[PDB]
């Protein structure tokens, strides 16, 4: 590899526009760069942002795990947009509609266990009963002091 | 009968 | 004494020796596979003299063996822990495991990396018993960090598949975000109890245990796929059919339930724990069962069974009924493996086919595999005096009379209902009806490896319950007075979902198209969890990860 | 439209070579050449050796040690004879009987 | 919109390609085959209304709401083949397909064992060195100026020749290995 | 009539559902014949190195190592600080250290106080 | 499990699945026989008749080839380029 | 430690005086046998260090770094021999000559009694390593990294030199054992504020921090293999150690000025091992690594427990192994497909299948698998850390999942998927690459089994 090859600074006259889009390989009227707000992209062509899950799979492909060709000026975040990480292919059912349900549904069953835990099920019975005054040696209790004497009755 | 080559890489070293 | 012990080590060194084998290796092998059936049958042999001889008197051991390390105050040694519920799970895992390799050695025929599958499900499996063994959590971490380990490993089998290595990573992904809250709590125990060993723990008895079962309850989120961080268990399906049917039914996915089991005196003396478990149980139970009934890929469906019967566990751990739960494990290992062995019969059979919307007319085509699926969907759903009912109605009969969660307890019937729902959906889709494989027909199921795999979990799945709850000894008091339609109640729940379900399947031969309603959306599209969180959570670290992190901060500005 | 001479063509002349190649991926009845290279021994080398080594290894190295193998006493019932001392333990209370 | 050979879909291929996906979508929602086949003629009739419209632009706009239509009609989780990519089965075997160049890499105490299929891996190669010049010059001299315009490589003109671009094609891996 | 697709970030509209997929416009024609012969040219001039024989290396790819090289060096010599990058390296760049400076503090402080007025447990911490 | 296919089978199969259908009489097919010049059917009968083919042998063949096997022979040799038959 | 220095120094007459093709072999077997001799320093009591004169000592967090030190000089002469084989006779001799003189200087920098010493061991190790890097660095473009070392030299080494020399006139001595029993609390003022950087920068650039970590991932990608070996495994440690020695001087001020440089490391490993997640350099990614595992060493040293540092001298062990194995490893790849792009080469599991274990393995040691010790040094660091704020573990347990994120990721890009068709040149696994990748991890599997050498002089 040699200069000529290599990214540069912001394209501002459309000849070096020209001569870059000749040296990233791709049409002109494509070509559009970063932003100059200072960020450091360079004359790097901003891509469309698409995932490589998206692309034809049945495609004869140079790299057939990226769907990735030869010389094709690839994405900026092309380690984020592999098949193994970021998609942003079309789904079924709307973005903000997912969020909608999805959040609705989280919080409403939160809500549900709240009320739940708010108001208790039970048995129609008493506290359960242990003999030896609530079994204070059992639990704990020290053998010198002497507890409240915890009797229960027959019904 | 039919049997076929199966192309793996060298194992030897 | 002197034969508990030996026995007991004798069963880890003897699953250890086939890896040494595996590694002491110039020749090509005489069925290293049949070996290692061989070896995992005869330590399931071996661990029966301690479980009998545990039945026996109660005899419990510690065998803190080997000293390690003394960190000042700590002293890690290399301890065994056996309890009941190393008693219990050894035989069980060993048996399960063992049915799954005769499974594998007809399954797994035409891999011609046979022997390291073979060598990591045996890793697995060592890695398993550590965890269930351990007796202090410096060694249960091992073993935790083990079966993860070999789950990635398992999960990513066909390396060269995108998806595989893909569902691996999320895999791992789920559980260190368990682990960020077992590390936690082996962070509370050293700080403030000064031990990993699990006696310290439970003598010292500490009171103020919230923050360190929270981050149990994290560690169990992470392992045993409970909502919030579950969605890798139906992506863990990626792998091959003995991994899904060992590993990720049965044996790795009951231990963050099993570290939950395992830590009941802090959890019978803390009601917020409870409170959280049967919460998230519940949520759990009630979401992955829901989703389990508008799909059409066999293993995406047993895979949410097995999650939804984990969320279930987590649901009579959190009514303080630990026992309960240990014992739906073992009597779980039996029904799924056999169901996901008998999935996996159907999709070998008809040539890797897997969705349920392509099989069908195999009640005569084959009658084993129908009749062990069908013993396998009644075992899950409760029919009566399986061994699926000696366990969960049970539970049920503990979730009803117990000051409970109301709608926890609500959300657990709606389960135990989509429970019947999804099982007879299995049975129609792949088991009545017309064919809907393609034409070149063939399905086969004649060799005795498979035949007799999947039999010996059938005599388990038949027998086992009876066998093990007559002979496991009362650690609570078993609630059994209650009213009539609350004895009844999961039974009659059981039997309304297959009557809806019955409904729901004939009025697929109609000839009627409906356009698709939003409860089919969410849930054919899994509660849009794994569509949104693994889209946009990578997202917001990886643009971080490069404009600010690498680009802005760490090449320009510092 | 389906395809044209020269695809038709091509997909003739590729698909000539590639089964000549899948053809001549077969084995000969001599390869691989290969160069010139007890009915329970199982139990004994797997099991019997391993019980001799981890029986040597509790008997005389982990018990020998204080509180390596801890073991919990024996559940003790009313009625039962004591190995050690030989003293019975007496019966319960007598039973208010229920049914 | 992304095709080898093509640089756009035509009309006719947008039509014949959503009657597939349709029909593919439909019977992912309509699993019973009978039930399928009942409902794929009405579809087909549904398809045929407008087979006979010769207004392109017509023609597009049915097309665009027929689009719509198949998209508010689609099945969430359609039936993918196992193979096909997005399937279980698919690419399941790309880590057992080794390349035939690592065979050159190989020992000669493991070429050795077998022979014949080595003694004819040479003339294989053989074949290909001495084709690969003359379908150089046979590639350079009916490529246009500017370089190719379409993907697609000329067939094997001469006898005795072989056609350009051919040895990853021919030796590729099995499907099956 | 039907629900219209809403796109996003991580949503992408379909190829089906875009509009401008079908323009049937003679420069569409032109943009797509010159997409396919820079694609063509490109694949071309990969296969003929691809399939070499005389070659045994590494195809090296300018675009790959052009995409390396905007991802490692271009990052300095094009930047100019304004007020964007100095508010953005101000944000994610001294934020979040003085949140957890001050979250870490603040509970640390509070301990501090808890010990010296004895309120912690620190009953079995002998282990530190 | 998993039989080989030879182009005996994919020819005798591919021509037992046309013969099952009800616009090809079975007495003018032919191995050579063109679906829209030769026996007269449709683009929409050709789709038809390649999704045929996908439920005949369980896979899937993409449109870009779906688009232009014009004869039952153009459909045994492509199976017999995805398939690798007679090895 | 006049029986180590010695032999170090006669590898010189002996990669000088010997023949043409021998000079690999005799300097990889002479200094495997300095590397056997590295085992007497295990001489180490619970209450003393192992004191032998007035120059030289060593206690157990010396002795471990030593071990690894003398261990590293015939793994770095294994790594380094293949990229100089058309190399001139002279200059190869001169490459194996500034590897010895680095050895050298560092095996007295550790186990240097007094603190100026060691400040002059300490910045006498630069100088070799730099002409290593920028002789057979295969190419150096180095116009940001200049204004870097410039920074390095203006707020690092030298106020460690201007804080020593007060020591000296203040303390009368800088014997580290002397400084033991005549320490004085350093009480709050501003003379002290700059006594506590002026005595603590030098070490934290050389750790590195975060912020100043920007050196690291331009200096392991410019280097040859034994560069980046001796960067990753000692080079960062001598940090660490210098800050375990310099900090008992610096109390108790050090308990409130390591507030900020602890933040700035808890934030750090976030965002470097998230910074890993996009790294297209695989080398690179190993270096942001290095530093995500050296702030906990930052954080251990400068909360200053006896369990942190316990788990900062195994970590640095440990993760001195490891990265040094994951930089072999780069270069295993490095010197087939000529080109440091991590996603170049994919799916080598099909072409080299115990290369791929030794991947597997140390990725599993990279990501702290138990009971590796660096899992051990992980989880005490986090343990003492909880200790110091109980916070802290989410800032610990994310970091220990993105910490696992990135190490299967090198391990499914590298390893995973399809492999590359244009790449056919991957030759078979040399038995000199294998045997350099078993001779990090065996004696890494091995540490497991008798930690209790790793864990520094408080253990
Ligand atoms: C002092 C005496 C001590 C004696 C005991 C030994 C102590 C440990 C020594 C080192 C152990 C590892 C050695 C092998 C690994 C490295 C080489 C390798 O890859 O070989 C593959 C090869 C077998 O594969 P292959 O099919 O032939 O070819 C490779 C394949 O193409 C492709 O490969 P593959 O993908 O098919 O298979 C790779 C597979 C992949 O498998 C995995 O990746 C799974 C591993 C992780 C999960 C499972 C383990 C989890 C942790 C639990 C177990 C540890 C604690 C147990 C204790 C009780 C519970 C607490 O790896 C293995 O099977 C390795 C088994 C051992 C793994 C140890 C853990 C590694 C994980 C990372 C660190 C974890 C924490 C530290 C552990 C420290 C243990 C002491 O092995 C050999 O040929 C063996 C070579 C000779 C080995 C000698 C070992 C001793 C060396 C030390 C010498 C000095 C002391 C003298 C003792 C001599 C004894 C003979
Ligand atoms: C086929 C193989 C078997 C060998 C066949 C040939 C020999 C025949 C059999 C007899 C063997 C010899 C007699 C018995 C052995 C010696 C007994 C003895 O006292 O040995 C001294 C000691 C016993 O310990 P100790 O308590 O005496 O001393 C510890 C040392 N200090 C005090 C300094 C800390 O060592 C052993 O027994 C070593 C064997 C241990 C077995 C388990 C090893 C596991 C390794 C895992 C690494 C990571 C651990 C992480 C987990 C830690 C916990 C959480
Ligand atoms: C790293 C960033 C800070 C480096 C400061 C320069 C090296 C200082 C080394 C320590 C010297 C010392 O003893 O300081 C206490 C001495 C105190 O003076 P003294 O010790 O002579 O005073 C007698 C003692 N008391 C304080 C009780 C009266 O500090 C100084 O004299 C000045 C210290 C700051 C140096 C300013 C110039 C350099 C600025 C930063 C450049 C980078
Ligand atoms: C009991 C208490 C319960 C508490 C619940 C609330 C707390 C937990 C909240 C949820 C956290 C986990 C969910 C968010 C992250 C999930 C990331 C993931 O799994 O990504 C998977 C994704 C591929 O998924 P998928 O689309 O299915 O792929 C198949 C077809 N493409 O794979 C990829 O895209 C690859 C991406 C690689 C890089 C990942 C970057 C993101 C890392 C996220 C770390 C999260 C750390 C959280 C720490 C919490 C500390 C308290
Ligand atoms: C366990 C006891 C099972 C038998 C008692 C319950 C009987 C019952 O109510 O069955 C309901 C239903 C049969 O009724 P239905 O399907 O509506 O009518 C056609 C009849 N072949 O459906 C069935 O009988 C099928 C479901 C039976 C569930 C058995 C497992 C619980
Ligand atoms: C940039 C590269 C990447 C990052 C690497 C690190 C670079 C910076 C290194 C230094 C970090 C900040 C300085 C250390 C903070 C320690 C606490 C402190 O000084 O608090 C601020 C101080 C509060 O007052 P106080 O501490 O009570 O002062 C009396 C002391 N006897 O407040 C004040 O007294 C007011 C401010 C006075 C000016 C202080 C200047 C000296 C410190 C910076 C050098």
């Amino acid at each position: 590899i040699t200069k000529d090859m290599l990214p540069g600074p912001y394209p501002k006259t459309p000849e070096e526009r020209a001569a870059a889009a000749k040296k990233y390989n791709m049409r002109v009227e494509d070509y559009e760069p970063y932003p100059d707000d200072g960020m450091g992209y360079g004359d790097y062509p901003k891509l469309p942002d698409r995932s490589q899950q998206e692309r034809d799979p049945w495609y004869d492909w140079d790299h057939p795990d990226l769907r990735l060709n030869w010389g094709e000026p690839m994405h900026w975040d092309l380690d984020m947009y592999i098949r193994n990480r970021v998609d942003t292919s079309p789904t079924p059912v709307n973005w903000n509609l997912m969020c909608k349900h999805l959040f609705g549904f989280v919080a409403f069953m939160l809500f549900m266990f709240w009320v739940g835990e708010t108001y208790p099920t039970y048995q129609p019975v008493g506290p359960k009963q242990y003999p030896y005054n609530n079994l204070y040696l059992e639990r704990g209790g020290d053998p010198n002091k002497e507890p409240e004497p915890v009797v229960h009755y027959e019904i | 009968g039919k049997r076929l080559f199966i192309i793996k890489p060298s194992g030897f070293y | 004494m002197n034969l508990f012990s030996s026995l007991t080590l004798v069963t880890l060194i003897l699953l250890t020796m086939p890896i040494a084998a595996i590694n002491f290796n110039t020749h090509k092998f005489t069925n290293y596979p049949l070996y290692v059936k061989t070896t995992i049958s005869c330590a399931f042999i071996t661990s029966m003299i301690p479980t009998m001889m545990f039945i026996h008197t109660g005899q419990e051991m510690i065998i803190s063996n080997w000293h390690w390390l003394t960190i000042q105050t700590l002293k890690l040694s290399l301890s065994f822990k056996m309890d009941f519920f190393s008693m219990m799970f050894v035989p069980v895992a060993l048996f399960v495991t063992w049915s799954i390799m005769e499974f594998s050695m007809w399954y797994m025929h035409s891999d011609p990396n046979i022997n390291q599958f073979f060598k990591y499900l045996l890793l697995f499996l060592i890695t398993m018993l550590i965890l269930v063994t351990a007796n202090n959590l410096f060694q249960l971490f091992i073993g935790w960090e083990g079966v993860g380990i070999m789950s990635f490993l398992l999960i990513g089998w066909w390396y060269g598949r995108t998806d595989a290595n893909t569902a691996a990573l999320q895999a791992i992904l789920y559980n260190r975000i368990g682990d960020i809250g077992f590390i936690l709590a082996m962070a509370w125990f050293l700080i403030n109890l000064n031990t990993w060993d699990l006696q310290q723990i439970f003598m010292l008895n500490p009171n103020d245990s919230n923050l360190p079962l929270m981050g149990l309850i994290l560690a169990a989120t992470g392992k045993s796929a409970q909502f919030g961080l579950h969605p890798w268990l139906p992506s863990a399906m990626e792998g091959p059919t003995p991994v899904s049917a060992l590993l990720h039914s049965s044996t790795m996915v009951v231990a963050g339930i099993f570290l939950l089991i395992r830590f009941y005196p802090l959890t019978e003396n803390n009601k917020f724990g409870q409170s959280i478990m049967l919460c998230l149980g519940a949520m759990t139970t009630l979401f992955t069962a829901m989703c389990a009934l508008t799909q059409n890929d066999i293993k995406k469906i047993i895979a949410f069974s097995t999650s939804s019967q984990l969320g279930l566990m987590m649901v009579t751990i959190g009514i303080n009924q630990p026992h309960l739960a240990f014992l739906h494990i073992c009597t779980h290992a039996f029904f799924k493996a056999m169901l996901f062995m008998c999935s996996g019969s159907i999709i070998h059979s008809l040539n890797d086919e897997q969705d349920i919307r392509k099989m069908g007319g195999l009640f005569k085509a084959m009658p084993f595999t129908t009749t062990a699926l069908i013993i396998g969907s009644l075992a899950l759903t409760g029919m009566p005096f399986l061994t699926g009912f000696y366990s969960k109605d049970l539970i049920i009969e503990s979730a009803n009379t117990s000051y409970t969660n109301a709608w926890a307890l609500l959300m657990t019937l709606v389960a135990t209902s989509f429970t019947a729902i999804y099982s007879t959906r299995i049975i129609f889709f792949a088991l009545l009806g017309q064919p809907r494989f393609p034409t070149l027909i063939n399905i086969n199921e004649n060799n005795p490896f498979l035949i007799n795999s999947i039999k010996r979990l059938l005599i388990g799945s038949l027998f086992a319950g009876f066998i093990i709850s007559n002979n496991i000894p009362p650690m609570t008091i078993p609630q059994m007075t209650m009213p009539h339609y609350l004895k009844m109640t999961a039974l009659t729940v059981t039997i309304l979902g297959f009557i809806l379900a019955l409904e729901i399947s004939n009025t697929t031969h109609y000839l009627k198209f409906n356009y698709p309603s939003n409860t089919f959306k969410f849930s054919n599209l899994l509660g849009y969890y794994p569509t949104i969180m693994h889209r946009l959570t990578p997202y917001m670290n990886l643009t971080m990860s490069q404009k600010s992190a690498s680009s802005l901060l760490d090449l320009i500005w510092l | 439209s389906g395809y044209t001479p020269d695809e038709k063509l091509r997909l003739q002349q590729l698909r000539e070579l590639r089964r000549r190649w899948l053809k001549d991926q077969e084995l000969s009845p001599r390869e691989p050449v290969l160069p010139p290279r007890r009915h329970s021994i199982f139990a004994f080398t797997h099991v019997l050796i391993p019980v001799w080594i981890i029986h040597y290894y509790l008997k005389y190295h982990v018990t020998t040690k204080p509180y390596t193998i801890v073991e919990k006493k024996p559940r003790i019932f009313p009625g039962d004879t004591i190995l050690e001392t030989g003293e019975v333990i007496p019966p319960m209370k007598e039973f208010p009987d229920q049914h | 919109a992304f095709l080898p050979s093509a640089a756009y879909l035509t009309h006719q291929q947008k039509v014949l390609q959503l009657y597939k996906r349709a029909l593919r979508h439909l019977e992912s929602r309509c699993v019973h085959r009978d039930k399928y086949r009942y409902f794929a003629c009405l579809l087909r009739a549904r398809f045929d209304e407008h087979k006979n419209e010769k207004d392109m632009v017509k023609a597009t706009q049915l097309l665009r709401e027929a689009e719509k239509e198949f998209w508010h009609g689609q099945h969430p989780q359609p039936y993918i083949f196992p193979e096909s990519p997005g399937g279980t089965s698919y690419e399941r075997y790309e880590c057992y397909k080794v390349p035939e160049w690592c065979l050159d890499d190989w020992h000669p105490s493991e070429k050795a064992m077998y022979p014949d299929y080595f003694a004819k891996r040479e003339q294989w190669k053989k074949l290909r060195r001495e084709s690969w010049e003359r379908e150089v010059k046979q590639l350079q001299e009916e490529t246009p100026v500017g370089g190719p315009r379409t993907e697609a490589l000329p067939p094997a003109r001469k006898q005795g020749d072989l056609p350009p671009l051919w040895w990853h094609i021919v030796t590729r891996p099995r499907e099956r290995p | 009539s039907f629900p219209k697709y809403e796109p996003s970030r991580l949503a992408s509209l379909p190829t089906t559902l875009d509009p401008a997929e079908y323009d049937i416009s003679s420069e569409t024609r032109k943009a797509q014949a010159e997409r396919l012969a820079i694609r063509s040219r490109l694949k071309r001039e990969y296969q003929l190195q691809y399939n070499d024989p005389s070659r045994r290396g590494v195809v090296e790819d300018p675009a790959l190592i052009r995409w390396t090289c905007a991802r490692s060096a271009n990052v300095y010599p094009n930047f100019r600080p304004n007020t964007k990058t100095s508010l953005l390296g101000a944000l994610f760049g001294i934020g979040p250290l003085i949140f957890w400076y001050y979250v870490f503090k603040t509970d640390r402080d509070r301990k501090e106080k808890l010990i010296q007025e004895g309120k912690l447990d620190r009953t079995f911490n002998i282990s530190y | 499990d998993a039989p080989p296919l030879t182009l005996e089978g994919i020819k005798d199969r591919v021509l037992y699945v046309l013969k099952l259908y009800d616009k090809i009489d079975p007495e003018k097919l032919s191995v050579n026989s063109h679906f829209m010049k030769d026996l007269g059917l449709d683009s929409l009968d050709q789709v038809e008749i390649i999704m045929a083919m996908e439920d005949e042998f369980g896979f899937e063949i993409p449109d870009i080839d779906a688009e232009k096997l014009m004869c039952p022979q153009e459909i045994v040799d492509y199976i017999a380029d995805k398939k690798d038959v007679y090895e | 430690m006049l029986k180590y220095i010695i032999p170090t120094m006669m590898l010189m007459p002996l990669t000088w005086l010997s023949k043409n093709s021998m000079i690999w072999i005799n300097t990889t077997l002479h200094s495997l046998l300095i590397s056997l001799t590295s085992l007497l320093l295990l001489n180490q009591f619970g209450d003393n260090s192992l004191n032998f004169s007035l120059t030289f000592f060593s206690d157990s967090l010396s002795t471990p770094l030593l071990i690894l030190t003398m261990w590293l000089l015939p793994l770095m002469l294994m790594a380094s021999q293949h990229h100089l084989s058309k190399e001139n006779l002279a200059r190869k001799k001169l490459f194996i000559s500034m590897l010895i003189l680095l050895q050298l200087f560092l095996i007295m920098t550790f186990t240097a009694t007094e603190l100026i010493f060691f400040y002059i061991m300490f910045e006498a190790t630069l100088v070799p390593t730099l002409i290593i890097i920028t002789r057979w660095g295969n190419q150096t473009e180095r116009l940001n990294a200049g204004l870097y070392f410039l920074f390095y030299t203006l707020a690092g080494s030298l106020p460690l030199l201007v804080a020593l020399i007060y020591i000296q006139n203040t303390m009368g001595s800088l014997n580290f054992l002397i400084l033991q029993y005549w320490v004085q609390p350093m009480p709050n003022s501003w003379s002290n504020t700059f006594m506590w950087l002026a005595c603590m920068m030098a070490f934290m650039v050389k750790m590195p921090l975060y912020g100043l970590h920007l050196w690291l991932p331009k200096a392991h990608v410019e280097a040859p293999i034994a560069g980046s070996m001796v960067l990753a495994a000692i080079l960062l440690k001598l940090g660490g150690y210098g800050m375990m020695r310099i900090t008992l001087l610096l109390n108790p001020i050090t308990d409130f000025m390591a507030y900020p440089f602890i933040m700035l490391s808890l934030w750090g490993m976030i965002m470097t091992s998230s910074i890993c997640l996009r790294q297209t350099d695989l080398k690179s990614l190993i270096a942001y690594s290095s530093v995500s595992h050296m702030a906990l060493v930052i954080v251990a040293i400068l909360i200053q427990t006896p369990w942190s540092y316990m788990g900062a001298t195994a970590l640095m062990i440990a993760h001195g192994l490891t990265s040094s194995m994951l930089f072999c490893l780069a270069n295993s790849n490095y010197e087939r497909v000529h080109s440091r792009t991590m996603i170049l080469a994919r799916g080598l599991q099909t072409l080299l299948p115990l290369m791929a274990a030794w991947w597997l393995l140390a990725s599993l040691t990279n990501l702290a698998l138990p009971p590796s010790i660096n899992l051990i040094g992980e989880l005490f660091v986090v343990m003492s850390t909880f200790s110091w704020s109980n916070i802290t573990i989410i800032l610990m347990g994310l970091n220990m999942v993105i910490t696992a994120l990135y190490s299967l990721y090198m391990l499914i890009t590298t390893q995973r998927g399809k492999h590359t068709h244009h790449i056919n040149n991957i030759l078979p696994s040399f038995t000199r690459e294998n045997a350099l990748m078993s001779l990090h991890m065996l004696p890494l599997l091995l540490l497991s089994l008798n930690p209790k050498i790793i864990l520094g002089p408080l253990y």
